[PDB]
């Protein structure tokens, strides 16, 4: 892990923030008519499928691009509250002189947000499955050797997964995944050997949506994951009992016989 | 014998000489000794014996009635006559008894203070000898026909467990274990036996008529497959390289862990190098064996030429290794015998049979 070797490596510090973003209140009258709607109903009696339903909510806390809304065009980021927060860091950031990683796990939303950065003044670049493979590498070179580039657009999928993007220094994860390995890959394309910069992940929620199901889920699943990778002891997932009420709006506010006997009995008595 | 004595006192011969050449004198007048008795304890067969590796003193025995038999094999009496008292006995009143029959005992090597037992009850328990508790139980989901540690391992402590399953499970002593299996075989495992000289080299004989080593480290299968004939009835192998025409239920290294010696139910045995499992063609004659369970058999250490006791019917016939003359075979016993086990410090034999003895053989004179 980045703890018994990072005192032996030189990096700089890290930061994991997940901020609790807020549905506007046309974002949240969506989600809301999208909950009381029949086909939620269907779902929960097992007539449909549960992954339509779970689809329609994750893109309602991405951005409303269900139901499309001058100024008023696809995707405006006036109408998410993601997309407020973005915007909001975006500034910060972009004033602090730094550059930005931004993650989406939709391809979609990926667009969105590129049409927003082009609504902005920023200059940016896009990497998600469509972009051609061969150009792929020359592109990440390109993010990491000339800092007149801000942010870089990347799908969690291909923007993931073994790409060294120390260039980057700031990293968003603008929508949670139900694999939590997706984000903590994401996440760690930034804080690898060569970040000379302190590094800081946001991780994006809508609160009381889907979106925070969604991070119990994987905070359970991580939780899983480290009762057998770092310590069996782990503490028992307890914020949740994680059912199938995730369609619900609820916004806030030798050895010598003797070791081996002692081992044995050990393990028997548990 | 006084030749041997003088050539020993006066340099001309190493004592290893004299050793070796009067272990085999003794094996060779093996003999019933009506002079030596074993405390009869179990109601039904003996499958199996185990004599501890270390000060040779106390040896396991499993009967078919489910009990286990801790035996003392030392004559603590000053008369020349004694019987081999049953120190401990894992009887129908321990809580911990095998429900059906054991089929398998044997001592942890490197220490008396443990011994492991595998039985038709499907499961493998590791004993704790002071105490006679169960340390550990490996449940298996199918009945166990043959167990064995490795003689050799100061590194690992796995159990090579052979069931009806067509897979070796190896159970790690060490943190609980039993996932690791050895697949390939296509019947039940009938005997299986780690090398003596090789900490992770393990021969597992099975009722398709096949015997295979592996190497429990490696991750690419079994390294060898015995085949009677060495190439010249050659196949592409799927069912080609058996060790025998019938069932292998016998498997023993020799001491030296240079050879493998094999019985089957086409009433033979045969020797195999164990390194590139090349038979020897070793003749050995007819070895009578209809055992429809693993055959437990031994062979002698420390001699000048070794041997191997194989239970053929209700006698235990005495063969050469390395010549197959088959020395004698010693008629005691009123039934099948099942098992013998080799006293390597003075040249004795013990066998179980399933008319519920143990017989001692101890060289006449
Ligand atoms: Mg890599």
């Amino acid at each position: 892990m980045k703890s018994d070797v990072k005192m032996s490596l030189s990096l700089p510090d890290k930061n994991e923030q997940v901020l609790f973003c807020r549905l506007t209140d046309e974002q949240h009258k969506v989600y809301q008519n999208f909950v009381d709607s029949k086909e939620v109903y269907r779902i929960l009696n097992g007539e449909m499928q549960i992954f339509s339903g779970l689809i329609a909510l994750r893109k309602i806390c991405n951005h409303p691009d269900l139901f499309s809304g001058e100024e008023d065009q696809f995707g405006y980021w006036k109408r998410s509250g993601k997309m407020i927060v973005v915007e909001s860091l975006l500034k910060i950031w972009h004033k602090q002189g730094q550059r930005v990683l931004l993650f989406s796990q939709s391809r979609q939303m990926l667009d969105i947000l590129e049409v927003f950065l082009r609504a902005q003044k920023y200059t940016y670049l896009k990497m998600d499955g469509t972009t051609t493979i061969a150009s792929r590498q020359p592109l990440i070179t390109r993010y990491n050797e000339d800092t007149s580039i801000f942010v870089f657009l990347l799908t969690t999928r291909v923007g993931g997964l073994g790409v060294n993007l120390t260039g980057a220094n700031r990293v968003v994860i603008y929508d949670p995944d139900w694999n939590p390995s997706t984000d903590t890959q994401a996440r760690e394309r930034a804080w690898r050997i060569g970040q000379k910069k302190q590094v800081t992940v946001y991780r994006l929620l809508t609160a009381g949506t889907i979106e925070e199901k969604i991070y119990h889920r994987q905070i359970f699943k991580q939780f899983l994951t480290n009762r057998v990778l770092k310590d069996p002891k782990q503490r028992r997932f307890f914020k949740s009992n994680d059912l199938y009420e995730l369609f619900t709006l609820t916004s806030p506010d030798p050895l010598a016989s003797s070791s081996l006997l002692a081992k044995m009995r050990a393990r028997n008595h548990l | 014998m006084l030749g041997f004595l003088s050539a020993r006192q006066t340099g001309l011969e190493d004592p290893l000489r004299l050793r070796r050449a009067e272990s085999t004198r003794r094996v060779l007048g093996l003999e019933l000794n009506k002079d030596r008795d074993v405390e009869r304890i179990h109601g039904g067969g003996i499958n199996t014996l185990d004599i501890e590796p270390v000060e040779g003193r106390y040896m396991l025995s499993g009967g078919s009635d489910g009990v286990i038999v801790l035996y003392d094999l030392e004559n603590s009496s000053r008369q020349s006559y004694y019987t081999c008292k049953a120190v401990c006995s894992i009887g129908r009143d321990h809580p911990d008894v095998h429900r059906y029959s054991v089929e398998t005992v044997q001592w942890y090597p490197h220490d008396t203070g443990m011994f492991t037992s595998s039985s038709f009850d499907k499961t493998l328990k590791v004993w704790d000898t002071n105490t006679l508790q169960t340390a550990d139980v490996f449940n298996f989901e199918e009945t166990v026909y043959s167990h064995h540690m490795s003689p050799v391992s100061t590194k690992h402590c796995l159990v090579a467990v052979g069931t009806r399953g067509p897979k070796v499970q190896l159970c790690d002593l060490k943190s609980g274990s039993c996932s690791h299996i050895l697949q390939g075989h296509r019947q039940e495992i009938l005997a299986v036996s780690w090398s003596p000289r090789y900490d992770y080299i393990l021969a597992t004989a099975s009722a398709d008529s096949r015997v295979k080593l592996w190497d429990v480290r490696r991750a690419s299968g079994c390294l060898i497959t015995l085949d009677q004939h060495n190439g010249k009835k050659s196949q592409a192998v799927e069912s080609a390289n058996t060790a025998h025409n019938g069932k292998v239920n016998g498997l023993c290294f020799t001491s030296d862990g240079l050879h493998l010696l094999t019985v089957g139910t086409d009433n033979r045995m045969r020797l195999w190098n164990s390194s590139n499992g090349e038979n020897t063609l070793v003749n050995y004659g007819k070895v009578c064996n209809n055992s429809k369970k693993g055959l437990k058999f031994t062979v002698s250490c420390g001699c000048s030429s070794e041997f191997v006791f194989v239970p053929y019917g209700s006698t235990i016939a005495v063969y050469t290794v390395y010549s197959g003359e088959q020395i004698t075979m010693l008629k005691g016993h009123y039934k099948t015998v099942d098992c013998c086990v080799f006293q390597s410090n003075f040249q004795e034999l013990y066998s179980g049979s399933r008319d519920c003895n143990i017989l001692a053989w101890v060289p006449s004179l």
